């Protein structure tokens, strides 16, 4: 605590676009948040962006109009931004700033956090080991999200990230061969789908498990920054602290990325590579990596951060710089979804990285990572089989070719589109895996042990 | 019919394979140099900016 | 006559050669004589506008060069033609411009090459792919263009 | 009457470029006009660009060689450039700034007019209908102009726009089932091509009802900023106060771009694009927009301002805002002159905006419109198997592509190519397009109805 | 010479980047050299590349990594940087600021020269007319050396252009039927290839006429754009005083470019491509241009410029402002290198602008010129035989191209392939060249006379 009665000044020296400039501001600090008050009676919160000695440079989160440089008081708290946390507000909704938004009360603090952080001291760190099964089994049995890793799905514009999003909030869970929770956070949505994750949560019975965070798209874009540091460092407590295991999801992180610009144009920073702040690879770091497992405690963070690609081109310093500092992706596909299967998910060009941890015997099943392996070969030459029928006919094929063929069409039709509702846990997934798998003569099931095979592929 | 055949294959595989080698070594290689010449002019034009 | 302003001289001399030059022109067209001066280079007086320039902390155009990068070689190469001169004598003279340019890597892209492609009435386009074979002069033929095919028809 | 003595300041503050800056300047009037006597008398004038305090930019036309800044004595005239205007402005040539160069005499000023333009309510404005038969197949079939169009012409460096342009003022006229005055800007334009039009409008008869305003590439480039305004202005009092149709001509808004550009760089404005003013484009609209037809009058304005294209692009900014400003293109291309057509004008990427209401029954003929979709599809196929035959050769083309190869060739040759002496009216331009039809069978005609292919295709 | 005391000065304004600017300096001079002595004792020195009232800027060669704001002592020379010089320079090793690094005495100078040099009068300057034998066939044949003139071998990163360059070090002569004092910087390089160099050179017995100056990967980076002109500038002393042929060799000039770009970043100087100064040009003609025979003096400078090609792109800045400005160039490259042909010079992007008068009847012998041509149009044909080729087949070859691809393959084994000891005369190499021109029947030496076919060919 502080007990030092707060100062109000009214002294501004001048208003430029989003920023107050204030004047005889006493001993003022860097990022202090302070609170306006209107000639109206009008409130309005900002945060302190430069102090030059006595000229405190705020900038509002909330528009600027109406305010004058005679009347307008700005009371300092002479603090920075401190998130109340609490167990508690698991399965309440909030806006960008902290606020309820769901008719409930205002938290009741257990205790106040730095939004920013600390980076986790690398000799605690954890190798991620077991899964956490996400219900879909395109991502299931093919590209496993291990218990501590951050693994993002890349989308193009107009294809359903966020319908999956919410899939995986509601499926999302632990293998069970009470302590899981789902931190959810939007960053600039609209409207039509901020309603559809709410009310999306609440009437499926999820939202005990669930923190929702909603940052609208008409929302201060300088909320939409803090959006994600709120959802982390409620993911923090709950994680490290509360002994849990917590999975962040971090939805249309380009909408991010893009309120990151707004806030260095306010600066005046000179733009670096393609628009964007030279400083945009640490800060995807900062939120990313605050995530992982801690040596001597029995929580986790995981992330499943989503991005839009701007263009459909992966090459773009959005996708670009997240790939490069995550451990795989899923990557949603557009003919995938063309085609009207959902999950519209492409196998072949995803990747996970920790799954050889993820899944086998004591985590998973035994014959996790033989399925997976073969179901994936058998997909890729399905399609390479596909592309030779185009050219020589039905008739040139010969046996094996038909089986890949009737792989291909049944594994898409039956492994991958599973629709919204349907929740298939991992051990059913791989079942399904291994009736597609029967489907060939155990010869022709090269990347399968005969150990394996002999045990699971009959009956 | 088999030398017959053979004939019409013959033909048609060095067809085939004169068109791939083209592509492969005329066709793409300039799509790749255009690709990369305007990548490059891109980022010179974002520097006087 | 001829002008030596060599590329280890001073920058700055880079202006005052070109249009000493074309003074000279001038001068002699106006005795009557036909003209025919040659700058080899171009290139290196907008060269010396960009070097200039940035000294001066002006703000630039195209590529770093000048934006009155265009109006300098406008007036410049409109100084030539076939004139009748002034004076009672009733002299005919002319002054032609045959100016070498020096695009970087041999792309017509660079705002010297396209403003001078703007102001030029005759297009002497040269291939560096028909130079490395020797086969010179190295004219392209192919973008190469002149203007002036329909003047000397008759 | 503004009986006021003029004040004459000496307090130069400094020359910088294009620009001249003097302070202690008496209530400085923004876009005022100031006169400077050099101290060897030559005599010149500018327009202020900024005033602030006692402090005022002025733009000098003329340029500023020779200005010192201890002598230099600068009379403001105490109001906005409004230029002398006269219905007798007719059968003269002036400079760029509208002085005498024909050994006339200077303009009688019948009245003045502000040059920077009297913005006309767009609920009095007429929309445009009656087609300008323009001599040329490439435009009164396909690209048709209407009276109080904007339709420029785009070019690069090196192609035949200046031919193209003076054949469409001494071929203009109305379809029929009394003729135009010329306005002539000539902004950066070289000698040959100042005698190229002067000449062509002599040896015509034209120049009776010529008004030309020649700013030539020798001549001072700031100076080119006005022209154009002084044009239209003269243009705008012969069409809406005369009772006149007038043609405007603008040989190049290039080179009046890039005069901007001097200028915006000179007072270190914040660039957009390639180093151009943010605000090209409004200084595009208020020049281009002076055009069409206002309730009550009977006279018109009709623009075809030419713009050379940099690089041969068409996305460099002067083309691309002006595009988004102008009802469409001409767009002269190079593939076409270098094959020896004239004149080379590609149909495909130009369009005119007003051709799908100024044509047809009762204005031209039933079919107009039908037979200009279907040659312009069967164009755009044309070039597209000519990109697959580069690729796959003659012999890999079906029958169909044939046709549409033999099209491209013959459409290019008969109905593109006309020579710069003949003109054609709309309906032997049709008779010819039809021509060029007859060469599908009706099948593939599939953008003209049956009925229209009956009543016609057979004939 | 400069009699008054120095002073020394305590009054640094400010540090900004590489640049100490001081104030409070009595007459400033541009272009005059300061040393500055750091808090602990270290000694480093810089030149004012500014000066404005009584400010300087000092660019410090050293760096400024632990350059004080108070305790710092700088003091005036009073002259810009004149380097003593001396004959017996000659077998001595200095480093890339003029020091002796061979344990051995500072210079007794016989003059002070001033490192900027000055342009050698056009008028006095002589015409190159005296050939250089390499024996190297690629070069003496097909792009001969003049005496004064200036050719870099273009290179890439793991080529022998060291061994090509120390080659030509030991066996250049001439083709009169000589010892030439060498200058080589060693700039930008490691210590193996300093070391290779130094060590050849007391191999080949020639090091009391080698002077060398180095300047490793881990010297400062602004004495790397000094070292050229302390070579050049010997090389001028010893062959315009002296009357000494010097032949000087400048190591990889792109870590002079890279050198030179980092200042032009931080004095924030306009940029032309990649970064590079819009001066570059000219600062490398200072460099470059320090070369060839003056006229009434029997001495020579001769430069082999050698430069490493940033990723074997011949249009990158360096490479092409270079060959703006020199001679040609001999060029290498991988595809012969990955070949194990040596030297791995490619004539084709190859030439020579001297080579036209330094060969011929009473240079060398009266065909050289006839058989270079021709040489060139077989060996281009045969390249271009090969792509197509590559497509087409050898079966779609007829005997006019096989000839080209017989003489193509034995003209890189017979007249490239040479080996780093093998030294062939002049003569040696024509008579190759028709060895290989006596493929083709004489109709197809479509580049030579018959007035020389018919005297040399039939041998």
């Amino acid at each position: 605590y502080l007990s030092q009665p707060r100062l109000t000044y009214k002294t501004v020296s001048g208003v430029n676009g989003p920023l107050v400039i204030l004047d005889h501001v006493k001993f003022p600090r860097y990022a202090e948040i302070v609170h306006l008050t209107l000639p109206d009676g009008t409130k309005r919160s900002g945060q302190v962006l430069e102090v030059s000695g006595s000229k405190a440079v705020v900038q509002v989160f909330e528009g600027t109009s109406g305010i004058d440089a005679k009347k307008t008081s700005c009371e300092f708290t002479g603090d920075i931004l401190r998130t109340p946390v609490s167990e508690d507000m698991l399965g309440r909704v909030f806006n960008g700033s902290g606020k309820p938004i769901d008719r409930g009360p205002v938290v009741l603090a257990e205790d106040f956090l730095d939004i920013m952080g600390q980076p986790i001291n690398p000799q605690c760190r954890i190798y991620p080991e077991e899964m956490i099964q996400t219900g879909i089994s395109a991502i299931d049995g093919m590209n496993s999200i291990a218990r501590g890793q951050k693994i993002p799905i890349f989308s193009a514009a107009g294809l359903p990230h966020n319908e999956i999003a919410a899939q995986i909030c509601r499926q999302a869970g632990l293998v069970k061969k009470e302590n899981f929770a789902i931190v959810f956070a939007a960053m600039g949505v609209n409207m039509e789908t901020a309603r559809f994750f709410k009310s999306d949560f609440e009437e499926n019975g999820s939202m005990d498990n669930v923190c929702l965070f909603l940052n609208l798209a008409n929302d201060p874009t300088i909320e939409r920054i803090i959006t994600p540091r709120l959802a982390l460092t409620t993911a923090e407590f709950l994680a490290y602290q509360c002994e849990k295991h917590v999975l962040v999801i971090l939805t249309d992180m380009s909408s991010y990325a893009e309120a990151l610009r707004e806030v260095s144009a306010a600066r005046e920073e000179v733009p670096g590579r393609r628009g964007f702040p030279g400083y945009m690879y640490t800060d995807l770091a900062t939120i990313y990596e605050r995530a992982g497992r801690v040596e001597g405690r029995n929580g986790s963070i995981t992330q499943i951060p989503i991005l839009t690609m701007p263009n459909d081109d992966i090459t773009h310093p959005i996708p670009d710089l997240t790939g490069y500092i995550t451990e795989g992706q899923i990557y949603v596909d557009r003919q995938l979804h063309n085609r009207q299967i959902y999950p519209p998910i492409n196998v072949l060009p995803s990747l996970s990285r920790l799954m050889k941890s993820a899944i086998g015997e004591g985590m998973t099943r035994k014959d996790h990572a033989d399925v997976s392996n073969q179901l994936y070969a058998c997909y890729a030459i399905g399609k390479d089989v596909q592309a030779m029928k185009a050219v020589v006919g039905e008739e040139a094929l010969t046996s094996d070719d038909l089986l890949y063929l009737e792989f291909l069409q049944k594994f898409e039709k039956n492994f991958i589109t599973q629709g919204p509702y349907e929740n298939r846990t991992v051990y059913e997934t791989l079942d399904i895996g291994w009736q597609l798998l029967r489907i060939f003569p155990k010869e022709m099931l090269k990347r399968i042990p005969q150990s394996t095979l002999s045990e699971f592929y009959p009956r | 019919s088999l030398q017959t055949s053979f004939v019409t294959l013959d033909e048609a595989i060095k067809i085939t394979n004169r068109r791939v080698n083209a592509i492969e070594h005329v066709i793409i290689p300039r799509i790749e140099r255009t690709l990369a010449y305007i990548i490059t002019e891109l980022d010179e034009r974002e520097r006087e900016e | 006559a001829l002008v030596a302003n060599t590329s280890n001289m001073p920058v700055a001399a880079r202006e005052a050669s070109i249009y000493t030059g074309i003074t000279l022109s001038e001068y002699f067209r106006d005795m009557g004589y036909h003209v025919s001066m040659m700058a080899d280079s171009t290139s290196r007086w907008a060269e010396a506008l960009r070097e200039i320039s940035g000294r001066l902390a002006e703000m630039p155009a195209d590529s770093g060069y000048p934006a009155y990068l265009g109006a300098r070689l406008a007036s410049f190469y409109e100084r030539a033609g076939r004139v009748k001169c002034l004076g009672n004598p009733e002299r005919e003279g002319s002054v032609s411009i045959v100016g070498a340019v020096s695009p970087p890597g041999g792309d017509f892209s660079d705002p010297v090459t396209s403003a001078t492609l703007g102001i030029v009435q005759v297009f002497w386009g040269l291939d560096k792919k028909l130079a490395q074979r020797k086969h010179f002069p190295s004219v392209n033929w192919l973008i190469s263009y002149s203007k002036y095919m329909r003047a000397l028809d008759e």
